[PDB]
This record gives structure tokens, C-alpha cells and sequence, in this order.
């Protein structure tokens, strides 16, 4: 569908964004949640809110099929296949007793299957503790202690979350007793040791290059039963920097990644690593056009509500990801591929192509 | 006092009891939250 495709590249300029601020950081983000939670924020705002949303995005909400097409994405995602290796959340919270437009609520509920929560922010410390204890129990305690002591106030009225947990389990688990500490190559020059899994396997490994005409080497990862990969991309010379890939490597690109037409065996030396990023998205958003959205009287959420002034008080993502060797609880020569430096990683819904999880990894 | 076809419709301060996704929270569910909604 256009639509996955669309929120892919929309939710892959905003990762760009993150990744530009974030120095020699390592990064988890997800293109596709925040792509899903932005598509029904469209629906309750109006004049030039939405216009800068919708442009930004490239697609109304509103438009036929592009909240079926979102819809079935969700469901998918919920599927049998998903082992509890997924766990998402968007949600909307606004101030509780605020008056809301006739009808909004169904509305939102015909398109997204959800509604937009109402928690009474007046009550500081337990608005935080509401908030906080939903997107614990619907990322299976995974995502706790979202919002720390003052990160909202009494006058905050309009609350945007997106949390996410990933823990994939591979259609090949890395064996255990083939795990030990190598050295990896930091973008500072500097190097420092860390676990890295390794394993023989027929991977696809296709080699590309960028417009500058530096060598990058995309490496495919399956997990079970082909739903999900992770792709692991790299420059191949340790002196190009990390950014000279992030920047062009969009939604298109990592849709179009496929098969070898004979896949060959090699042997895979990967850092194991697990993640948590937290993105204030306000910088990022803005410096895509969305700037209406976070103005006090600016903002039109008319949508929502036309009883009183409504604008975007905080918009967060909390991404955790996990990559080990099974991605369960259990205990388990030919060309090397050895990861010794900073990498990007891609986790695609392989069915659609939805970039559902991207970050770089400049420290294991 | 019931939450039959009203599960969707969010907080009303009007009703004598809640049926929006929060109202356990604020302990305000109508009894039959949990079947209907």
C-alpha cells in the first residue's frame, strides 16, 4: 500500500532528524509509531495545523483507504506470529473535563479503533502516575517510568505518547558458546571491547554504493518465520562516518532491499546490544514544518475541541530494543562479515515494508 | 447507569457513571464497563 510506504518515509525523515541531533549517541527509534500516532493527531486539528501535518507526512488521514490501510498494518502487527516481540503503544491524552466537539470521539473511533484518553493533568502527580502506569501495561511492563517528577505540569493540557519495546527471535539463533568479547571500533578513533554473537549462515549481503560513490554493505538478519528482518548497514572503509549513510537512506532504499539470487554461506560476527532512547519529538517535528502544532494559541486542535485553546504541551517516543542471540529466555573457514563499527540497523515488516525500527549503534 | 453503546463516546460529565478507556482510574466505570466496553 501507498500508505505504509508513505508513513515509512515520513517516520524515516523524522529518525534523520533525531539521529543529526544526536552527536556520537547511540539511537533506537521507530518510523512507523511515530508516523501512527502523528496520522491521528491529524484528526484533531484544523486551519494550519493540519496543513503542516499533512504536508509534512504527505497524506490525510481523512483520504479513502488511508486509515483502512493503517488499520490493517495495526492488526497485523497484533498478529499470532508476534511472540510478545512487539509491544506498542500511541496514545492522545488530553485534559479530562475539557468539552470535546460532538461526534469526535466515534469518529476517531471509526478510524483508529481507539480513542483519545482523558486524564485530569490539574492533579499532577497523578495524571503522571496514570499515564505512566498505561504505557507500562501496554508495552508489557517493559516501558515504565516514562514521564520522571515535573515532566508535565498543572497546565498541561495536550500529551502525545508513543512508546515501543522490540525483542525479535531469529529463524537462526546465534549460538551461545560462540559469544565473546571482541573490539570495536568507536567513530572517535578510539576502541573498546564487547560481547559480539557469531554465527555461520547464508545471509543475503549486498554491497551499494552512495551518490559520493562511498561503499556501504547491507546485511540481512531474518527473524522467525520470515515476518520481520533486521538489516544491518555499514560503511565498508572505517573512515566514512556513520552519517554519510544515515542521510540517504530512506524508505524507498530499504524497501527495495531483496534476496540473493544464491544466497551464500559466511560467517556473521555481530555486537549483541540492547537500547532505550528516549526522543522529545518537538525539534525534530518542527524542523519538518510542524511548528503550529506546539504554540500556545496558535495551535488549532478545533478538531478536538473548540471550547478552549489546546496546543501540543509534550511529544515523546521511548523506544527499547533487544538483540541477543535467541531473543527468549532460553541457553542455545568461509568469508567473515565482522561488525567492529558504528552500524545502522533497520527492523522492516517484510509483508509491507514498514520501517518499523531504526537507530544507529555507535557503543554496544 | 449502564455503558451499553456508550464505550466509544469518551468522558461525560453529565452521566452519573464513566465508560472512557481512563475510568478505572478515577473509579467512576459504570458496572458493566468491563462487558460492554
Amino acid at each position: 500500500s501507498y500508505v505504509a510506504h508513505l508513513a515509512s518515509d515520513f517516520g524515516v525523515r523524522v529518525f534523520q532528524q533525531v539521529a543529526q541531533a544526536s552527536k556520537d549517541r547511540n539511537v533506537v527509534f521507530s518510523p512507523y509509531g511515530v508516523a501512527s500516532v502523528l496520522a491521528m493527531l491529524q484528526l484533531t486539528t484544523g486551519g494550519e495545523t493540519q496543513q503542516q501535518i499533512q504536508a509534512a507526512m504527505g497524506f490525510k488521514i481523512d483520504d479513502k483507504g488511508m486509515a483502512p490501510a493503517l488499520r490493517h498494518l495495526y492488526k497485523e502487527l497484533m498478529g499470532p506470529w508476534n511472540k510478545d516481540e512487539i509491544s506498542t503503544t500511541d496514545a492522545i491524552f488530553v485534559q479530562r473535563d475539557l468539552k470535546l466537539v460532538q461526534g469526535f470521539m466515534p469518529h476517531f473511533f471509526r478510524l483508529f479503533r481507539s480513542t483519545v484518553k482523558q486524564v485530569d493533568f490539574s492533579e499532577v502527580e497523578r495524571a503522571r502516575f496514570i499515564i505512566n502506569d498505561w504505557v507500562k501495561t501496554h508495552t508489557k511492563g517493559m516501558i515504565s517510568h516514562l514521564l520522571g517528577t515535573g515532566a508535565v505540569d498543572q497546565l498541561t493540557r495536550l500529551v502525545l505518547v508513543n512508546a515501543l519495546y522490540f525483542n525479535g527471535q531469529w529463524k537462526t539463533p546465534f549460538p551461545d558458546s560462540s559469544t565473546h568479547r571482541r573490539l570495536f571500533h568507536k567513530s572517535d578513533g578510539s576502541t573498546v571491547s564487547v560481547p559480539m554473537m557469531a554465527q555461520t549462515n547464508k545471509f543475503n549481503y549486498t554491497e551499494f554504493t552512495t551518490p559520493d560513490g562511498h561503499y556501504y554493505d547491507i546485511l540481512e538478519l531474518p527473524y522467525h518465520g520470515d515476518t520481520l528482518s533486521m538489516f544491518i548497514a555499514a560503511p565498508y572503509e572505517k573512515e566514512v562516518p556513520l552519517s554519510a549513510l544515515t542521510n540517504i537512506l530512506s524508505a524507498q532504499l530499504i524497501s527495495h532491499w531483496k534476496g540473493n539470487m544464491t544466497r551464500l554461506p559466511r560467517l556473521l560476527v555481530l555486537p549483541k546490544f540492547s537500547l532505550e532512547t528516549e526522543v522529545d519529538l518537538r525539534k525534530p517535528l518542527e524542523n519538518l514544518g510542524m511548528t503550529d502544532m506546539f504554540r500556545q494559541f496558535q495551535a488549532d486542535f478545533t478538531s478536538l475541541s473548540d471550547q478552549e485553546p489546546l496546543h501540543v504541551a509534550l511529544a515523546l517516543q521511548k523506544v527499547k530494543i533487544e538483540v541477543n542471540e535467541s531473543g527468549t529466555v532460553a541457553s542455545s573457514a568461509p568469508e567473515e562479515i565482522i561488525i567492529d563499527r558504528p552500524f545502522l540497523f533497520v527492523v522492516r515488516h517484510n509483508p509491507t515494508g514498514t520501517v518499523l525500527f531504526m537507530g544507529q549503534v555507535m557503543e554496544p | 447507569e449502564s455503558c451499553k453503546g456508550r464505550c466509544t463516546e469518551g468522558f461525560n460529565v453529565d452521566k452519573k457513571c464513566q465508560c472512557d478507556e481512563l475510568c478505572s482510574y478515577y473509579q467512576s466505570c459504570c458496572t458493566d464497563y468491563t462487558a460492554e466496553c
